[PDB]
């Protein structure tokens, strides 16, 4: 709940009072000017981002991750840029030198606290 | 301390009553030395009263119900049959609401008054919690073992409680 | 066929129970 | 929303927990005063000893047989959860007073129903 | 957390990022491919591990591999 | 043949040992 | 270490209920903990071995104590045909009144011990309850010894070094000599000193076993090699087991065959038997080098077996490295060899019944066989399961550079294609012939059946003297080389047991033997198709070659690339456990319906009504469950009312398995959210909030728990039907 779990607060703006669909279920009123939406988990929120963005222009939208100590975060957008569009600011993490074909066998990782792909 | 081959610094304490420095199997580890103390005191007092029943099995105080003097074996079964042995569990329950007041075995032991002794049952009150405690526990411990020595005298001898002592040997 | 040997039995497996908790609280 | 109205709020408000201030021993003694009086019922008429004159005594030993288990569950839940010491029912001490109140009040309810099955 | 690692088959066709419903994966300009793009997974603390990326990963065999690691609150995806 | 011993051991291991052992294992989750 | 999985911090951070289940099911997975290296692994499995052994000897002291204290053992010794062997007594407070009249056997209300234990303790020479008490204390002491060692070798300076554990070289010098050779020799020291005289009437307890020699002259004029004196006067014919009438005094006579009266093997034959096995194992203990240096280096024994034919890769060079460093290879060979040993035990406990007055109680013999067959299949499936664990978490194809193992992974495609071929062939040629025979029998015509005589088994029984077929070959022909070659030694005492149709040795054979034994080979080849599949495709398939990276029991790969339900090496376990229960199913249905035709007597009831499937579902399941399912009626009950209850109970286990096997997680993972919504929202219970978050069971656990209910439901149903069926037609 709001006493111990992270509530995700999707904030966005529109132009017309349309009708979208909640990830809770059922239609919502969709305040035209600017509106927030407290949600439970992130897949609901970005599923609402796909719910709106694949319909029509809904941009300048992002969830503030309400965590129960009080402060916020900035999910989705992160960098005023759409994530599959390429911005030259995102520093890559999570790559290796080659394919799976050069991953070590787990009998070399055995009795060590490594992973089968680290090289 | 006491047991000679250096095996004596367990979780116990030397100023505890009944102390003569003896835990070879280190039961004082892991078993809450104060609760083991209160179980030793309570086992000593109820074994003490129980062997006092095996001391006053003489003709005095047979008030109209039993008629079965000095049985010590199925006398337990004689009053399972006669009833009111459930009832003394009720009465002892009516004691042990008032005595310990927390009454759960290891969870929440009522350690408030420095000694495993509840409410200060002492209407005479000539001694307080002095080293008389030190001579209570032995008078429980001997009251434990020979108590077994009575009931095992009912087990395999099966003859009589008191009639081993004069010249009576198998 | 007797009773005392049953007491001796539960003594020996009570001690064996102390070795069971004794081995159990080290691995 | 619905089933949160002021009759629901007023009825749930004066329950033996949500009411303002009671000592947790008496706060549990009201709980056991309900439940221990209750649990004599489905052991007298339907228990295994419902045909001797132990229709009523088996209600006591069976029902208190449930009661010590239920207080054991009370002490488990206050042992694991409610780690703080805020002195109310969300504490350890207030919870074990709630459990001791449930035990003494529940056995009191059992003996009360047992003595009220005299008539 | 589910460790998502993105290997060097990643030709940067962005079906991973457009397929992921969590924005754990972005695109990074990487001058090793024809498109100059290669995906990254910085925010794997939000990674469910539903492997909807590995469905829509049109490489030879799976540039992006989702190893099922630890299970936190968010990675378990429970509502409450 | 101490015939009374199952009337002691079968309840005290059949029911009350998976009560206090539930307590020891389940509090032992949080110890 | 912080919470629960005091061993894995990857699960102690989990807030769900998965920390409990995976905290349990990965507890013994010692190769994947926080920081447990090799010395900290062998020094834990070595202690837990001792804890295990002490659990075994606590259990056998359990049987010794209940038979010692609640059983009717010496009253059973008085009349081993008549009185039923009693198990431990009952204490139900649930047996109201009418149940207790259905269990009283004397003063006791005990269960009937359908586990063959009084027979084996009666051939050991236990003729009292006192020896059972001294033995039960004698194993409480031994379990205290083993718990002392496991506690003692986890004490820190007595934790043995890993170079001692890698004395792989010399365990075989000590197991084959000490564990196998000496103890079996010591077991002859029982059989010569106890079982022979207490079978020949002489109560040689623990007193006179040094003053009464088992032969009247012994060992001062017997280092001279006059060993035919120990096989001088056998126990010929006119003897009842236990008394001294009609019995000789020789010790090691190898007559061969059975008793005439108790239909069990001679204890002279077992004394000579374990003596010869003892000598041959002690000879086999002198096999390998040690600190002395007279033996065989194992590197010189696997290195030398590279054929110059060149077909078998670069030989076994690489195998000795991957047995020392491995464990799941060594455990795979251990469960393989123990499992074939169990199936050998099962195939000989009925065939050559060792224990006096077995094959006279027809329930204990029917439970020992089925017991060791289901345990046999469990341990084979363990050998292949740890085979796949070896190929994932333990296999190095760079130390196994083009080794025999890497050759196996090379031609694993041909292996799985040909296992799938023979399994397909047998599955169209058992099911084809049973549906042929069942259609044809169904159409008013049992004659138009396909019955193939299994002539190869009939010819092999003709090689062992079964003259009831008319082949007249090596032992059935009484004039051949082997027939003259042991004419005095062990043949005429043994061909009487072969040509007899009372005993369960070399049974008479119809085409039910043909069609069933093809069904069994179907079960073996399907089950090895699965196990050898997900043991050789355990490491990488053309669906996903990442499989070695994910460990053994990873769940799936998601819907990607068509869908990937159960790709892991754990699936081969998960499916070949169904095929294990099935195959051991058909083994024990076949055995049990063969012997419900022998023991009833109507062998024609089998051979006319087992060549088709309604012969099984009619003549065996529908008819022999009749004294089962009458275990309690609306007219009363009897002693079978336990098993007829358990039977029904076990169906409720079995089908609950389907709830986990059929219906998978994401149903329940979005149903627990309704339950947690309803618990959070309600009054009077939102106080009582969980600590571990309620989460439906993960899809490795779920398939596992559905498998566990499938096994427990299966095995409890069939243990109900064996015992209630034979105990209903007899006793
Ligand atoms: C059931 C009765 C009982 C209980 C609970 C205790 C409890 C205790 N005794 Mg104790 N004691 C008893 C009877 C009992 N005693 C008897 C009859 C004697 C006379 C022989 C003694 C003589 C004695 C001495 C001389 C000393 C203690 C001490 C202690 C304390 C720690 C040592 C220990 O291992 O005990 C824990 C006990 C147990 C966990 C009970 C286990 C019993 C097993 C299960 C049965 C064994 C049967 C035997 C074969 C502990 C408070 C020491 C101490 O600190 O002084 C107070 C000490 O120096 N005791
Ligand atoms: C002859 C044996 C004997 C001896 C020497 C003692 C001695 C003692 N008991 Mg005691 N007690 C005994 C038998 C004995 N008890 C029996 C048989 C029972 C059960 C009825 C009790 C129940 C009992 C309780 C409930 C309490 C004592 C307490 C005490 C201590 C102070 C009371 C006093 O002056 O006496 C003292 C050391 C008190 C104590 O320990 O102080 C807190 C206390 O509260 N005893
Ligand atoms: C310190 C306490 C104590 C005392 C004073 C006694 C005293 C006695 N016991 Mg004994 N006994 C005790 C503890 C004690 N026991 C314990 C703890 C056990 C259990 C291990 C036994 C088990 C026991 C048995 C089995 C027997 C005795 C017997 C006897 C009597 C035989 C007299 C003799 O010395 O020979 C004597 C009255 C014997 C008896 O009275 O019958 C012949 C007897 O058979 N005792
Ligand atoms: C493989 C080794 C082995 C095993 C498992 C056994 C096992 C057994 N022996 Mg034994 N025995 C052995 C070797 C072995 N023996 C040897 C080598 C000798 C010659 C010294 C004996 C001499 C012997 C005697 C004299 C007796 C047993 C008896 C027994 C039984 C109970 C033992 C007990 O109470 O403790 C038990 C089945 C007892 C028995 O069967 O009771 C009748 C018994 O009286 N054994
Ligand atoms: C002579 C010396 C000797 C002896 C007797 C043993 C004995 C044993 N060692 Mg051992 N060991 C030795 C020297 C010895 N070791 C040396 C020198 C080393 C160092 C190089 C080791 C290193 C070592 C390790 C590292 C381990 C052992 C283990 C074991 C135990 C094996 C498990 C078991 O009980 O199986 C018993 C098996 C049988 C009795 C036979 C099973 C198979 C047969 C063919 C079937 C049974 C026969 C018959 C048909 C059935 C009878 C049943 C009856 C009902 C009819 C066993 C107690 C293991 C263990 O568990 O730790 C204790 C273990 O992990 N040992
Ligand atoms: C390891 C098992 C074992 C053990 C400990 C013994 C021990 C003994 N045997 Mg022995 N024995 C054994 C196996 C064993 N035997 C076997 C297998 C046979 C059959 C070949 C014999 C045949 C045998 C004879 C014929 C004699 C002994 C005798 C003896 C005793 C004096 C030597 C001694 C107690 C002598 C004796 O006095 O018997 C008790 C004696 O005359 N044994
Ligand atoms: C002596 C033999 C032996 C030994 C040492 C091992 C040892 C091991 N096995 Mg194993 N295994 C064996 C035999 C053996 N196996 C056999 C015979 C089989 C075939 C049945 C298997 C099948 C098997 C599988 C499939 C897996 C292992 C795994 C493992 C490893 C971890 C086990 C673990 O943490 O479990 C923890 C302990 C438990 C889960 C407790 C067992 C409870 C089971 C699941 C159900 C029993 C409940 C019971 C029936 C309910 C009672 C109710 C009543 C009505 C019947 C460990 C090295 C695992 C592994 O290495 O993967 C990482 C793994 O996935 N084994
Ligand atoms: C009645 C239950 C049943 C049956 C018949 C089978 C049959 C088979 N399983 Mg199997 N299996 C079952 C339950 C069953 N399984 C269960 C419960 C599990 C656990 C999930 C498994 C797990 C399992 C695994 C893991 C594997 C098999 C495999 C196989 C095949 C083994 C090779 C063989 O015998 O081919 C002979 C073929 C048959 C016996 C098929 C039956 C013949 C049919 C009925 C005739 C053809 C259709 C007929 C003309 C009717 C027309 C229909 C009409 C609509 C026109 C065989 C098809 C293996 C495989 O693929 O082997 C190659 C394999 O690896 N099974
Ligand atoms: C159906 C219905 C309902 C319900 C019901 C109810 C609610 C009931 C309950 C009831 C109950 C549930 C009751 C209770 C009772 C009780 C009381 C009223 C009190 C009494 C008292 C007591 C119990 C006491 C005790 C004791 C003793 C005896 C001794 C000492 C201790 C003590 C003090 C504790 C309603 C109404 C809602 C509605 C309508 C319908
Ligand atoms: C996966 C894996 C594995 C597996 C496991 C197992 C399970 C195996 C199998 C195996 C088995 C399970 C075994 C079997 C064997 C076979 C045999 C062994 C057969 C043969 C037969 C014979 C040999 C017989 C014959 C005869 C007769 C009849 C009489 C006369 C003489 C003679 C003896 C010749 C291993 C560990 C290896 C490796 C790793 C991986
Ligand atoms: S990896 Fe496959 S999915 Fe991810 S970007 Fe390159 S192509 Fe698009
Ligand atoms: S892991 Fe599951 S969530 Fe994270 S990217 Fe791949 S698919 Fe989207
Ligand atoms: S069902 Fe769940 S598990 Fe089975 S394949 Fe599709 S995703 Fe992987």
């Amino acid at each position: 709940c709001a006493e111990t779990e992270e509530k995700y607060a999707m904030t966005w703006s529109s132009d017309q009072q349309h009708i979208f669909e909640m990830p809770t279920g059922g239609a919502a009123v969709m305040n035209s000017g600017d509106n927030l939406l407290y949600l439970a988990r992130k897949e609901q929120a970005l599923a609402l981002a796909t719910q709106l963005r694949t319909q029509f222009k809904i941009q300048d939208y992002k969830i503030y991750r309400i965590f129960p100590s009080g402060e916020v975060q900035y999910l989705h957008p992160k960098d005023g840029v759409l994530p599959y569009q390429v911005n030259k600011g995102r520093e890559q993490v999570g790559r290796v030198k080659s394919t799976i074909g050069k991953n070590v066998n787990p009998a070399q990782v055995k009795f060590t606290s490594k992973a089968t792909y680290d090289r | 301390p006491a047991l000679p081959f250096l095996s004596k610094p367990p979780n116990l304490s030397p100023d505890m009553p009944g102390y003569r420095g003896f835990d070879p199997l280190r039961f004082s580890d892991a078993f809450d030395v104060n609760w083991l103390q209160e179980g030793e005191i309570k086992n000593g007092r109820v074994a003490m009263l129980a062997c006092l029943h095996f001391f006053v099995t003489e003709f005095y105080q047979f008030p109209f119900f039993a008629g079965a003097p000095k049985l010590a074996g199925p006398a337990h079964d004689y009053f399972v049959k006669s009833g009111a042995m459930i009832q003394i569990l009720a009465f002892i329950g009516f004691l042990e609401f008032l005595l310990h007041r927390g009454k759960v075995l290891y969870s929440d032991m009522e350690w408030k008054g420095r000694k495993p002794g509840e409410l200060g049952f002492n209407p005479l009150n000539l001694p307080n919690d002095k080293a008389m405690r030190d001579r209570e526990v032995n008078n429980g411990r001997l009251a434990m073992l020979g108590f077994a020595g009575i009931i095992h005298g009912e087990f395999l001898n099966g003859k009589m409680p008191f009639e081993q002592i004069t010249n009576f040997q198998p | 066929i007797t009773d005392n040997q049953v007491f001796v039995a539960l003594i020996m497996a009570l001690v064996c129970g102390y070795l069971a908790v004794k081995l159990a609280k080290q691995l | 929303p619905i089933n949160s109205s002021s009759l629901t709020r007023a009825y749930l408000s004066q329950l033996p927990i949500y009411r303002r201030g009671v000592s947790p021993f008496l706060r549990g003694l009201e709980i056991g005063m309900a439940h221990g009086y209750f649990l004599i019922g489905p052991f007298v008429q339907l228990g295994p000893l419902r045909n001797t004159d132990i229709k009523y005594l088996a209600g006591l030993l069976s029902a208190i047989g449930l009661i010590v288990i239920l207080t054991l569950g009370m002490l488990l839940y206050g042992a694991v959860s409610f780690t703080n010491d805020s002195q109310d029912l969300e504490s350890v001490d207030g919870w074990r007073q709630l459990a001791s109140g449930f035990l003494l009040g529940a056995v009191g309810g059992a003996g009360f129903a047992y003595l009220l099955l005299t008539l | 957390a589910h460790t998502v690692k993105i290997y060097d088959n990643c030709i940067g066709c962005t079906q991973c990022v457009r397929a992921c419903p969590l924005d754990v994966l972005e695109m990074v300009p990487w001058d090793g491919c024809k498109a100059g793009q290669m995906a990254s997974a910085p925010r794997t603390e939000d990674c469910v591990g539903c492997k909807r990326c590995e469905t829509a990963c049109p490489t030879d065999f799976l540039s992006i591999r989702v190893y099922l690691g630890g299970e936190t609150t968010r990675s378990m995806g429970l509502a409450y | 043949s101490a015939s009374y011993l199952p009337s002691i051991l079968v309840p005290t291991v059949g029911l009350i040992l998976p009560f206090a052992s539930m307590a020891i294992l389940f509090i032992a989750i949080e110890k | 270490a912080t919470k629960f999985p005091k061993f894995s911090q990857a699960l102690a951070s989990d807030p769900t209920t998965r920390r409990i289940w995976y905290g349990i099911a990965t507890a013994h997975d010692f190769e994947s903990h926080d920081g447990m290296t090799e010395e900290n692994l062998y020094q834990k499995i070595f202690a837990s071995h001792f804890g295990h052994l002490a659990i075994i000897f606590l259990w056998t002291s359990g049987n010794l104590f209940h038979v010692a204290w609640q059983g009717n053992f010496e009253q059973w010794v008085a009349n081993p045909l008549k009185t039923k062997p009693l198990a431990h007594a009952i204490w139900d407070p649930h047996f109201g009144q009418a149940a207790l009249k259905a269990f009283t056997r004397g003063d006791t209300v005990a269960n009937i011990s359908y586990s063959g234990v009084y027979h084996w303790w009666y051939t050991i020479g236990i003729r009292n309850n006192v020896e059972l008490y001294t033995g039960a204390l004698g194993l409480l002491v031994l379990s205290a010894v083993f718990l002392l060692a496991g506690w003692l070798h986890i004490q820190p300076k007595f934790k043995p070094s890993l170079s001692w554990f890698k004395n792989n070289e010399s365990r075989l010098n000590h197991h084959l000599a000490g564990l196998f050779g000496v103890s079996s020799l010591a077991w002859t020291g029982h059989l010569v000193h106890v079982a022979i005289p207490a079978s020949r009437g002489q109560h040689v307890g623990w007193d006179n076993f040094i003053m009464t020699p088992p032969h009247p002259a012994g060992l001062q004029p017997f280092f001279t090699g006059n060993w035919s004196v120990y096989a001088q006067s056998p126990d010929s014919m006119q003897h009842v087991f236990g008394t001294s009438q009609g019995a000789g005094t020789a010790i090691l006579t190898f007559l061969g065959g059975f008793h005439p009266q108790t239909q069990s093997l001679w204890l002279t034959d077992m004394a000579h038997h374990h003596l010869a096995i003892a000598v041959i194992f002690i000879v086999a203990g002198h096999m390998y080098r040690t600190n002395f240096g007279i033996g065989h280096n194992l590197k010189t024994i696997l290195e030398a077996h590279r054929p110059p034919s060149g077909r078998l890769g670069k030989g076994h060079i690489g195998i000795y490295q991957t047995l020392t460093n491995s464990l799941h290879f060594q455990l795979g060979l251990a469960l393989a060899s123990l499992s074939v040993v169990t199936s050998l035990v099962a195939q000989h406990m009925y065939a050559m019944p060792p224990y006096a007055y077995m094959a006279f109680d027809y329930v204990t013999q029917s439970a020992l066989y089925t017991h060791h067959q289901y345990i046999a299949g469990l341990l084979i499936v363990g050998a292949f399961a740890h085979g796949a664990i070896f190929f994932i978490r333990d296999y190095d194809p760079e130390q196994n550079q083009d080794n025999v193992l890497a050759r196996m992974l090379a031609h694993k495609e041909a292996v799985i294609s040909h296992l799938s071929w023979v399994s397909l062939f047998l599955g169209f040629h058992t099911l084809g012939l049973y549906v042929h025979n069942d259609v044809v029998v169904a159409f008013g015509n049992p004659e138009k059946q396909i019955l193939i005589e299994p002539i190869f088994a009939q010819w092999i029984q003709a090689t062992s003297g079964k003259m009831l077929y008319g082949f007249q070959v090596l032992l059935s022909s009484s004039t051949s080389n082997a027939s003259v070659a042991a004419q005095q030694l062990w043949l005429p005492g043994w061909l009487e047991a072969v040509n007899n149709e009372s005993n369960s040795l070399f049974l008479t054979i119809g085409p039910g033997d043909f069609l069933v034994h093809h069904a069994i080979a179907l079960g073996l080849h399907t089950t090895t198709l699965i196990l050898v599949k997900g043991a050789l495709d355990a490491r990488g398939s053309k669906l996903m070659p990442d499989k070695k990276d994910f460990g053994y029991s990873f769940p799936c790969d998601g819907p990607g690339r068509g869908g990937t339900c159960d790709i892991s090496a754990w699936d081969a376990f998960y499916l070949a456990m169904f095929w294990m229960l099935n195959t051991i199913g058909w083994v024990t249905f076949y055995w049990h319906w063969k012997h419900l035709s022998l023991w009833q007597g109507n062998v024609a009831q089998f051979n006319e009504s087992s060549t088709y499937l309604m012969g099984w579902l009619r003549d065996y399941l529908w008819l022999n469950s009749s004294p089962l399912i009458n275990g309690y009626n609306p007219y009363g009950m009897n002693s079978l009312a336990v098993w007829s209850w358990m039977f029904l109970f076990a169906h409720l286990v079995w089908a609950t398995g389907f709830m986990f096997l059929i219906s998978w997680r994401g149903y329940w993972q979005e149903l627990i959210e309704t339950l947690a919504w309803a618990h959070e929202r309600t009054p009077l219970a939102n106080l009582i909030r969980w600590k571990d978050k309620p989460v439906a069971l993960s899809i490795v656990q779920a398939r596992l728990v559905g498998l566990v209910h499938f096994t427990v439901g299966y095995i409890l149903t069939y243990a109900a039907f064996v015992i209630a069926s034979t105990a209903g037609k007899f006793s």
